[PDB]
């Protein structure tokens, strides 16, 4: 049965590349929030500048001022919402793959105690084809649940990015539209 | 006098506000564009992802989202260079007509002193006059006096040099402030619809996205 020796080796590319896409996550969300870190020091010296200007102006920009302090906590929302759908997500995959390749071991480890018994017990048997058994089936439910896991996270996000999208939609347009038409 | 007083220390301290806040762009800028990078690179691994993959339906979609990110990268792209062009070059473009104003100053108290540097020399001819009038000697009684007339018409003459030097001013700071209403409710127009064609484009993004992801089966 072939089937353990190629899953361990998609095992081995598949938590390569999901580590190197979990790294990139977070830097994906770690150079967001430097953004949205700067939408708040945007305003702190967008503020100062209204302090001497003239008296009509001064309406004119304070009204934009105000969306910069909501845009810092959009940006917030999704710099965090990405690192509990993708990193976190990717990041649990690391640590369970990480176990499903310790199951492969064990499995090995009552194989080779049936080539050692096989040259020669049926407890080094009964154990390993429980083993070919139990983890032939903590394997395969580790896929269904992470293919269904796959699905899920890509989806509660799509519908929080129309959301979030849409909201900014209904924050600038509350502001052109009152500048269209002061 | 005094308005020209008030319409330095302001301006220094406005000019210096106004410096202030072309700071944070240049690192906003620079800081997308950044993260452009660290999307289109990001997106580069969701696709090898999808491709060194077993299941078909995953690796489909993995594709499909790695393509996503291509486009907000150059969303990304376009953000940030649209707020360079049109938001950051507005800024360092306006300090610079700052510095205009701050030349003319310059410039209206240059002529000032140089009224005064005619003042300097005017008491000197009736100086050297006050001499030449007591001993003896009618030479230079019909010398220096020609000359003090001389410049007694040309302290009068930068007198009349400083005086229009400061009314020019006058015009080219009113000059400013019409064109600035006028304009800045248009100029920060400008600018937001950028932002608007970046959210519309953003959610006309995902939303392509979500049959996608129902399609999984
Ligand atoms: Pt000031
Ligand atoms: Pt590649
Ligand atoms: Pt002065």
């Amino acid at each position: 049965d072939d089937f353990f020796e190629q899953e361990k080796n998609f095992l081995i590319n598949y938590y390569n590349r999901i580590k190197d896409s979990c790294v990139k996550a977070d830097k994906m969300t770690r150079s967001h929030k430097n953004v949205a870190d700067d939408y708040i020091h945007t305003a702190a010296c967008l503020h100062s500048l209204a302090l001497e200007e003239p008296t009509v102006i001064k309406k004119y920009l304070l009204k934009v001022a105000e969306l910069f302090e909501k845009l810092r906590k959009v940006e917030g929302r999704v710099s965090s919402d990405e690192d509990l759908k993708l990193t976190e997500l990717l990041r649990y995959y690391m640590l369970n793959i990480e176990a499903a390749k310790d199951l492969l071991y064990r499995r090995t480890k009552a194989l080779i105690d049936y080539e050692n018994s096989n040259k020669a017990q049926q407890e080094c048997c009964q154990k390993f084809e429980q083993l070919s058994e139990s983890a032939k089936e903590e394997l395969i439910n580790f896929k269904r649940k992470r293919v269904a896991a796959f699905r899920k996270n890509l989806i509660e996000m799509s519908e929080l990015e129309i959301k979030h999208a849409r909201n900014n939609v209904s924050l600038l347009q509350s502001c052109i539209d009152l500048f269209k038409n002061n | 006098d005094i308005w020209f007083e008030e319409k330095l220390q302001e301006v220094e301290c406005e000019e210096q506000r106004l410096r202030k806040l072309h700071a944070v762009v240049e690192t906003l800028v620079n800081h997308r564009k950044e993260l452009a990078l660290n999307t289109a690179q990001f997106a580069k691994s969701l696709a090898m992802l999808g491709s060194s993959e077993d299941n078909t339906a995953l690796s489909r979609a993995l594709s499909q989202l790695a393509e996503v990110e291509e486009k907000i990268e150059q969303l990304h792209q376009e953000q940030a260079n649209n707020d360079f062009f049109l938001l950051a070059e507005l800024l360092s473009d306006y300090i610079r007509l700052l510095a205009i104003v701050r030349a003319a100053f310059d410039q209206r108290m240059k002529t000032w002193q140089r009224w005064q540097d005619a003042q300097a020399t005017l008491q000197k001819k009736r100086e050297a006059e006050a001499r030449l009038l007591w001993a003896n000697k009618p030479d230079k009684l019909q010398q220096a006096k020609d000359e003090i007339l001389e410049w007694e018409s040309r302290v009068t003459q930068y007198e009349r040099d400083f005086e229009r030097i400061s009314t020019v001013v006058r015009k080219e700071v009113i000059r400013f402030e019409k064109e600035k209403s006028k304009d800045f409710k248009n100029h920060v127009i400008k600018y937001l619809e950028t932002l608007l064609y970046s959210q519309q484009q953003l959610a006309k993004y995902w939303e392509a996205f979500l049959p996608e992801a129902k399609a999984i089966s």
